[PDB]
Protein backbone atom coordinates (compact mmCIF):
# COMPACT_ATOMS: atom_id res chain seq x y z
CA UNK A 1 0.00 0.00 0.00
CA UNK A 2 2.87 2.73 -0.89
CA UNK A 3 0.84 6.04 -1.65
CA UNK A 4 -2.29 6.17 -3.98
CA UNK A 5 -2.71 1.74 -3.68
CA UNK A 6 -5.25 0.51 -0.63
CA UNK A 7 -6.78 -2.78 0.78
CA UNK A 8 -10.40 -3.28 0.88
CA UNK A 9 -11.13 -1.71 3.80
CA UNK A 10 -11.08 -4.52 7.31
CA UNK A 11 -14.43 -5.09 8.98
CA UNK A 12 -15.23 -2.91 11.65
CA UNK A 13 -13.30 -3.99 15.09
CA UNK A 14 -14.79 -3.33 18.60
CA UNK A 15 -14.05 -0.22 19.94
CA UNK A 16 -14.84 2.32 22.72
CA UNK A 17 -17.56 4.72 19.87
CA UNK A 18 -20.14 4.76 22.33
CA UNK A 19 -18.13 5.97 25.33
CA UNK A 20 -17.55 8.91 23.45
CA UNK A 21 -20.69 10.16 22.66
CA UNK A 22 -20.93 11.79 26.09
CA UNK A 23 -17.12 12.04 26.09
CA UNK A 24 -14.67 13.74 23.95
CA UNK A 25 -10.80 13.08 25.55
CA UNK A 26 -9.62 9.50 25.46
CA UNK A 27 -8.75 5.87 24.27
CA UNK A 28 -11.12 5.15 21.18
CA UNK A 29 -9.26 2.00 20.20
CA UNK A 30 -6.13 0.21 21.50
CA UNK A 31 -4.47 -3.62 20.25
CA UNK A 32 -0.92 -4.75 20.48
CA UNK A 33 0.32 -2.49 18.10
CA UNK A 34 -1.57 0.34 18.28
CA UNK A 35 -3.30 2.92 19.86
CA UNK A 36 -5.79 5.57 18.79
CA UNK A 37 -6.50 8.22 20.94
CA UNK A 38 -8.84 11.27 20.86
CA UNK A 39 -9.21 14.73 22.38
CA UNK A 40 -12.05 16.48 20.55
CA UNK A 41 -13.82 20.19 21.35
CA UNK A 42 -17.21 21.48 19.61
CA UNK A 43 -18.83 25.27 19.27
CA UNK A 44 -22.36 25.44 17.91
CA UNK A 45 -21.59 23.98 14.10
CA UNK A 46 -18.23 23.37 14.29
CA UNK A 47 -15.51 21.03 15.74
CA UNK A 48 -11.99 20.22 15.85
CA UNK A 49 -10.86 16.66 16.65
CA UNK A 50 -7.26 15.59 17.36
CA UNK A 51 -6.55 11.89 16.61
CA UNK A 52 -3.33 10.58 18.35
CA UNK A 53 -2.06 7.36 16.39
CA UNK A 54 0.71 5.44 19.39
CA UNK A 55 3.29 3.00 17.75
CA UNK A 56 3.20 0.26 21.24
CA UNK A 57 6.26 -1.27 19.25
CA UNK A 58 10.06 -0.76 18.82
CA UNK A 59 9.69 -1.15 15.31
CA UNK A 60 8.51 1.10 12.82
CA UNK A 61 4.95 1.31 11.01
CA UNK A 62 5.12 2.18 6.74
CA UNK A 63 3.22 3.07 4.72
CA UNK A 64 0.91 4.18 7.75
CA UNK A 65 -2.45 5.32 5.91
CA UNK A 66 -5.42 7.10 7.63
CA UNK A 67 -8.63 7.54 5.72
CA UNK A 68 -11.47 9.04 6.76
CA UNK A 69 -14.45 6.85 5.04
CA UNK A 70 -17.96 8.86 4.76
CA UNK A 71 -20.89 7.91 2.41
CA UNK A 72 -22.32 10.43 -0.26
CA UNK A 73 -25.07 11.54 1.79
CA UNK A 74 -22.99 11.29 5.13
CA UNK A 75 -20.62 14.12 2.99
CA UNK A 76 -23.40 15.84 2.49
CA UNK A 77 -24.15 15.99 5.90
CA UNK A 78 -21.00 16.76 7.80
CA UNK A 79 -17.82 18.30 6.14
CA UNK A 80 -14.63 16.77 7.60
CA UNK A 81 -11.19 18.27 6.47
CA UNK A 82 -7.66 16.99 7.47
CA UNK A 83 -4.22 17.11 6.83
CA UNK A 84 -1.72 14.59 5.25
CA UNK A 85 0.09 12.26 7.88
CA UNK A 86 3.58 11.56 7.98
CA UNK A 87 3.58 7.26 6.58
CA UNK A 88 6.81 5.88 9.06
CA UNK A 89 5.47 5.70 12.43
CA UNK A 90 8.47 5.47 14.96
CA UNK A 91 8.63 2.65 17.23
CA UNK A 92 7.29 4.06 20.52
CA UNK A 93 6.42 7.36 18.78
CA UNK A 94 2.89 9.18 18.48
CA UNK A 95 1.96 10.98 15.43
CA UNK A 96 -1.39 13.09 15.13
CA UNK A 97 -3.75 14.32 12.76
CA UNK A 98 -6.55 16.72 12.81
CA UNK A 99 -9.68 16.95 11.48
CA UNK A 100 -11.42 19.94 11.01
CA UNK A 101 -15.38 19.38 11.28
CA UNK A 102 -18.61 21.35 9.94
CA UNK A 103 -22.09 20.14 10.82
CA UNK A 104 -24.18 21.14 6.94
CA UNK A 105 -27.49 19.01 8.54
CA UNK A 106 -28.00 16.76 10.71
CA UNK A 107 -26.58 13.07 10.47
CA UNK A 108 -27.24 9.50 11.81
CA UNK A 109 -24.39 7.71 10.43
CA UNK A 110 -20.74 7.73 12.14
CA UNK A 111 -17.57 8.77 10.09
CA UNK A 112 -15.39 5.08 9.86
CA UNK A 113 -11.37 6.15 10.36
CA UNK A 114 -9.67 3.28 8.62
CA UNK A 115 -5.65 2.67 9.34
CA UNK A 116 -3.40 0.65 6.99
CA UNK A 117 0.04 0.01 7.68
CA UNK A 118 3.11 -2.77 7.31
CA UNK A 119 4.42 -3.80 10.71
CA UNK A 120 7.72 -6.21 9.93
CA UNK A 121 5.62 -7.24 6.63
CA UNK A 122 2.60 -7.89 8.08
CA UNK A 123 -0.63 -6.28 6.81
CA UNK A 124 -2.66 -4.17 9.34
CA UNK A 125 -5.53 -3.35 8.49
CA UNK A 126 -7.97 -1.53 11.16
CA UNK A 127 -11.54 0.37 11.08
CA UNK A 128 -12.71 2.06 14.09
CA UNK A 129 -16.37 3.92 14.08
CA UNK A 130 -15.64 7.69 14.80
CA UNK A 131 -17.37 9.24 17.25
CA UNK A 132 -18.55 12.31 15.53
CA UNK A 133 -22.59 12.20 16.15
CA UNK A 134 -24.87 14.77 16.16
CA UNK A 135 -25.21 15.60 19.77
CA UNK A 136 -21.41 16.89 19.25
CA UNK A 137 -23.14 20.47 18.01
CA UNK A 138 -25.62 20.87 20.91
CA UNK A 139 -25.21 23.97 22.89
CA UNK A 140 -26.93 23.35 26.41
CA UNK A 141 -30.04 26.12 27.35
CA UNK A 142 -30.71 26.72 31.02
CA UNK A 143 -34.08 28.09 30.75
CA UNK A 144 -37.18 28.41 34.14
CA UNK A 145 -39.52 25.66 34.35
CA UNK A 146 -42.45 28.01 32.59
CA UNK A 147 -40.51 28.44 29.55
CA UNK A 148 -39.65 24.61 29.25
CA UNK A 149 -43.13 23.85 29.38
CA UNK A 150 -44.24 26.74 27.00
CA UNK A 151 -42.28 24.66 24.43
CA UNK A 152 -42.77 21.27 25.36
CA UNK A 153 -46.23 21.82 24.67
CA UNK A 154 -45.91 23.31 21.08
CA UNK A 155 -44.02 20.52 20.44
CA UNK A 156 -47.01 18.53 20.91
CA UNK A 157 -47.26 16.86 17.67
CA UNK A 158 -46.18 13.41 17.53
CA UNK A 159 -43.53 13.69 14.54
CA UNK A 160 -41.76 15.99 16.66
CA UNK A 161 -41.78 13.20 19.98
CA UNK A 162 -39.62 9.88 20.18
CA UNK A 163 -39.70 7.81 23.15
CA UNK A 164 -38.10 4.85 24.10
CA UNK A 165 -37.89 2.04 27.12
CA UNK A 166 -34.96 0.38 27.73
CA UNK A 167 -33.68 -2.05 30.87
CA UNK A 168 -30.33 -0.02 32.30
CA UNK A 169 -27.16 -0.95 31.13
CA UNK A 170 -25.25 0.80 34.12
CA UNK A 171 -26.48 1.29 37.97
CA UNK A 172 -29.34 4.04 38.17
CA UNK A 173 -27.01 6.17 39.96
CA UNK A 174 -28.23 9.99 40.26
CA UNK A 175 -25.20 12.02 40.09
CA UNK A 176 -23.42 9.77 37.16
CA UNK A 177 -26.89 10.02 35.00
CA UNK A 178 -26.69 14.32 35.88
CA UNK A 179 -23.33 13.96 34.40
CA UNK A 180 -23.92 12.03 31.24
CA UNK A 181 -26.66 14.78 30.26
CA UNK A 182 -24.42 17.28 30.62
CA UNK A 183 -21.72 15.50 28.81
CA UNK A 184 -24.12 15.23 26.29
CA UNK A 185 -24.62 18.60 25.55
CA UNK A 186 -27.76 19.30 27.59
CA UNK A 187 -28.27 21.42 30.42
CA UNK A 188 -29.63 19.99 33.76
CA UNK A 189 -32.67 21.50 34.29
CA UNK A 190 -33.26 21.36 37.91
CA UNK A 191 -37.33 21.16 39.75
CA UNK A 192 -38.87 21.31 35.99
CA UNK A 193 -40.61 17.83 36.21
CA UNK A 194 -42.65 17.61 39.72
CA UNK A 195 -41.10 14.48 40.39
CA UNK A 196 -37.65 15.04 41.92
CA UNK A 197 -36.42 11.61 40.51
CA UNK A 198 -36.23 12.34 37.20
CA UNK A 199 -34.41 14.72 34.70
CA UNK A 200 -34.95 17.49 32.59
CA UNK A 201 -32.52 18.83 29.38
CA UNK A 202 -32.62 21.20 27.23
CA UNK A 203 -30.04 22.44 24.20
CA UNK A 204 -30.17 23.77 20.63
CA UNK A 205 -28.06 21.54 17.94
CA UNK A 206 -26.61 23.72 15.41
CA UNK A 207 -26.35 23.49 12.01
CA UNK A 208 -24.83 24.96 9.40
CA UNK A 209 -28.23 26.88 8.60
CA UNK A 210 -30.65 26.18 11.32
CA UNK A 211 -30.96 26.06 14.90
CA UNK A 212 -32.87 23.25 16.46
CA UNK A 213 -34.66 23.26 19.54
CA UNK A 214 -34.34 19.60 22.06
CA UNK A 215 -36.18 18.90 24.99
CA UNK A 216 -35.46 15.69 26.79
CA UNK A 217 -37.00 13.59 29.82
CA UNK A 218 -35.10 11.04 31.28
CA UNK A 219 -38.08 8.93 33.50
CA UNK A 220 -35.94 6.10 35.98
CA UNK A 221 -38.28 3.12 37.59
CA UNK A 222 -34.92 2.06 39.87
CA UNK A 223 -37.01 -1.16 40.81
CA UNK A 224 -37.92 -2.20 37.93
CA UNK A 225 -34.09 -1.04 36.58
CA UNK A 226 -35.43 0.67 33.60
CA UNK A 227 -36.07 3.64 31.94
CA UNK A 228 -38.49 6.10 29.60
CA UNK A 229 -36.38 8.43 27.74
CA UNK A 230 -38.83 10.86 25.90
CA UNK A 231 -36.99 13.79 23.25
CA UNK A 232 -38.97 16.53 21.82
CA UNK A 233 -37.65 18.95 18.92
CA UNK A 234 -38.59 20.93 16.58
CA UNK A 235 -36.81 18.46 13.97
CA UNK A 236 -38.41 14.55 13.85
CA UNK A 237 -34.95 13.42 12.17
CA UNK A 238 -32.96 15.03 14.98
CA UNK A 239 -35.81 13.97 17.86
CA UNK A 240 -35.46 10.19 16.14
CA UNK A 241 -31.21 10.47 16.79
CA UNK A 242 -30.99 11.97 19.77
CA UNK A 243 -33.06 9.14 21.38
CA UNK A 244 -30.96 6.56 19.80
CA UNK A 245 -27.85 8.07 20.94
CA UNK A 246 -29.16 8.80 24.23
CA UNK A 247 -31.13 5.62 25.06
CA UNK A 248 -27.57 3.83 25.02
CA UNK A 249 -26.03 5.77 27.21
CA UNK A 250 -27.49 4.40 30.85
CA UNK B 1 -45.28 -1.76 26.06
CA UNK B 2 -47.62 0.97 27.02
CA UNK B 3 -49.22 -0.99 29.54
CA UNK B 4 -45.34 -1.16 31.35
CA UNK B 5 -44.80 2.42 30.26
CA UNK B 6 -48.56 2.98 32.38
CA UNK B 7 -47.14 0.97 35.22
CA UNK B 8 -43.01 2.14 35.82
CA UNK B 9 -43.87 5.56 34.46
CA UNK B 10 -46.00 8.72 34.18
CA UNK B 11 -47.67 10.99 34.04
CA UNK B 12 -47.32 13.26 31.65
CA UNK B 13 -45.13 16.06 31.98
CA UNK B 14 -47.61 18.63 33.37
Amino acid sequence: GSPGILAPLAPGSEDNFARFVCKNNGVLFENQLLQIGLKSEFRQNLGRMFIFYGNKTSTQFLNFTPTLICADDLQTNLNLQTKPVKPTVDGGAQVQQVVNIECISDFTEAPVLNIQFRYGGTFQNVSVKLPITLNKFFQPTEMASQDFFQRWKQLSNPQQEVQNIFKAKHPMDTEITKAKIIGFGSALLEEVDPNPANFVGAGIIHTKTTQIGCLLRLEPNLQAQMYRLTLRTSKDTVSQRLCELLSEQF
Amino acid sequence: EEQVSKNLFGPPLE
